[PDB]
RNA sequence: AUGCCCCGAAACCCCCGGGCUACACGCGCGCUACAAUGGGCGGGACAAUGGGUGCCGACCCCGAAAGGGGGAGGUAAUCCCCUAAACCCGCCCUCAGUUCGGAUCGCGGGCUGCAACUCGCCCGCGUGAAGCUGGAAUCCCUAGUACCCGCGCGUCAUCAUCGCGC
RNA sequence: UUAAUUGGAUUCAACGCCGGGAACCUCACCGGGGGCGACGGCAGGAUGAAGGCCAGGCUGAAGGUCUUGCCGGACGCGCCGAGAGGAGGUGCAUGGCCGCCGUCAGCUCGUACCGUGAGGCGUCCACUUAAGUGUGGUAACGAGCGAGACCCGCGCCCCCAGUUGCC
């Protein structure tokens, strides 16, 4: 089977388990209360999502 | 490419064709005739061919 | 809890709208809202050409609805297009026009000054503009346009001023353009009058 | 009676004395005691992270803050307010729950 | 995100085993000590921030300890993490490389994991290295601040001498 | 040193830094194995292409190949151009972001005057302020951004609220 040899695996632990919903890379990711975003994505998008900076 | 599609014991007047049906599928798909086992080729079958 | 709710729900939006904004690059997608009532959500629009984005007599907003609600949330779709509030004081509009204007091949000094006549015509109290790429060399560069009142740091320069960001892809390489307006109705702390007798 | 139990909870603070003054007013008109709204304790989520890109320069990091206002009423039940109370058409920004004891 | 130039049956896409954890050596930042302004054993006192549905586990029962078998209540000012440590009273030690110091090693019992040799973490008995206050030099701090003592999130299937807060 | 011990950062402003506490993945590094050319044309193709399997060898393990013969029903990297994809080169080709001079007190403009001109004046002097923050004199008279104002917490009092909080 052709099928078989560019197929990946389904891990579920692991840096490889996860990837930011915007840009796709594994590694620095948010989990807090459920987002799923990289540490650089999350900086220029949080005014829109609501967020402030109050200090 | 060459022609491969024969040999399925055929005379004139009458015919009775080698392999039989597949019983997996519905009935014209013919088995194998390794030797051991009619491995029905597709499906998975090893009933050590009668 | 509830905060898992609060930021589910919060984060849809963002996605639609930064897939929105490729997709309708032309006819300056200006923005939307999502009013999410029973039995399904009701999507709103406000584009610059309601004939491009509708389609060839809604050729169009049928892939919109199923793309929508096939790899997005938003299980009852119901999409309908509009016109902008307030075209020459929404900064995320002027510079996607300033990008195009600059791609179709325009020399980037005319485009600035048309815009901000434009801008500083229709009402507004202070405008600035700020492009900055490999223009005219192979050193880049960066230019600088304003007009008026326009603050800059404090708090009041983080919700009354408008500024927005875009990207004009050439044949040398990209510009970025960045333009901060702000709207007719300032009143910043020091403008304190006499309601007199 | 059954003592209904209503909670609201939004992050935009004006927008949620609104519909408790609407709850208060419905109730008041028609004839029905009610506990005034019991503000409970705000649930503010914090998210530190650093600043730059790369590695190099000093460490400066960032202070994002999101917070959520809650409150608390509880009225009897009348279906001439239960009902009053239907109409209210909360706003986009806002939760409304209702219960009875 | 992106222009130009090279790869283009490969410098693209997947899978198994190794490395980033190698060690005559120079350096930066820290943790534990060199003991009495203390070490051990038994009792007595008082916190705050935060987190939990792929998860937080009260309560009962097996085990010396790590842990194991059941299992209420919790989508939260309700149930749980969560009766903190430095501090005090009583007894042993009495200035010693010691009842200081616990590196380094042997054997046995467990948890997470698809997989613990290379290279995970935790427990019980045993062995007991340098170290007796630091040369020229150099760092941080102006008040609920410096110093001293513990706690919570993050990263996380397990593992905190770290970062950010109390 | 090694088959590989992947790279970036070198005074302040590189060294518990790249959120870098890496068993597989993360992974870019050494040993080995296998897959991938939308689209236009070429040898070929319903006398049957592309394309798939019970069992057995090779193999670390594998219909990945070969042995064995079964099936599927139209296309064709065996040939040419192109095209995906690239943690491959270049931060000295760019955008965005961020550190440092520095939370320092600076940086300019309109009109008028002084110099053939680059330029100057205002922005200088005197005292005062955390501060180009002020008060006086003056070929200068007025303005803009930064500073201050603005936003969030802490400490004291009063009103409205009383459950899941207190007694
Ligand atoms: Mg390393
Ligand atoms: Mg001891
Ligand atoms: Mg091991
Ligand atoms: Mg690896
Ligand atoms: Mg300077
Ligand atoms: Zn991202």
């Amino acid at each position: 089977a052709k099928a078989d040899y560019n197929k990946r695996k389904p891990r579920k632990f692991g840096k490889g388990a996860r990837r930011c919903i915007r840009c796709g890379q594994y590694g620095p990711i948010i989990r807090i209360h459920g987002l799923m975003l990289c540490r650089h994505c999350f900086r220029e998008v949080a005014p829109k999502l609501g967020f402030r900076k109050y200090e | 490419m060459g022609q491969k599609w024969k040999l399925y014991i055929v005379k004139d007047g009458k015919v009775i064709r080698k392999n039989k049906f597949c019983p997996r599928c519905g009935p014209g798909v013919f088995m194998a005739d390794h030797g051991d086992r009619w491995a029905c080729g597709r499906c998975g079958y090893t009933e050590w061919k009668k | 809890a509830i905060e898992r709710y609060f930021i589910r729900e919060a984060v849809k939006e963002m996605l639609i709208d930064e897939f929105l904004e490729k997709e309708l690059r032309r006819a300056g997608y200006g923005g939307l809202d999502i009013k999410k009532t029973p039995l399904g959500t009701k999507v709103i629009i406000f584009a610059a050409n309601p004939g491009y984005v509708i389609g060839r007599g809604g050729r169009r907003i049928r892939e919109l609805t199923r793309i929508l609600e096939r790899q997005f949330g938003l299980e009852n779709p119901q999409i309908d297009v509009q016109e902008i509030k307030n075209p020459y004081l929404n900064a995320k509009v002027q510079a996607v026009r300033i990008a195009q204007a600059l791609e179709r091949g325009i020399h980037f000094r005319r485009a600035a000054y048309a815009a901000m006549r434009a801008i500083m015509s229709n009402g507004a109290r202070g405008v600035e503009i700020r492009i900055s790429g490999k223009l005219t060399g192979e050193r880049a560069k960066s230019v600088r346009f304003y007009q008026g009142y326009l603050a800059k740091v404090g708090n009041p320069a983080e919700t009354l001023v408008s500024k927005g960001y875009a990207q004009a892809l050439l044949k040398l390489g990209v510009i970025g353009v960045k333009v901060a307006i702000m709207p007719p109705d300032a009143r910043l702390p020091d403008e304190i009058e006499i309601i007199e007798k | 009676m059954q003592k209904a139990r209503i909670k609201l909870a939004s992050t935009n603070v004006r927008s949620l004395e609104e519909v408790a003054n609407q709850i208060k007013q419905i109730a008041e008109r028609t004839g029905v005691r009610m506990s005034g709204p019991i503000p409970l304790p705000t649930k503010r989520i914090r998210i530190v992270t650093r600043k730059s890109p790369d590695g190099e320069g000093s460490a400066t990091f960032d202070r994002w803050e999101l917070r959520i206002h809650k409150r608390l009423i509880d009225i009897e039940a009348d279906e001439r307010a239960m009902r009053q109370i239907m109409r209210i058409r909360v706003p986009e920004d806002v939760t409304i729950e209702i219960e009875l004891i």
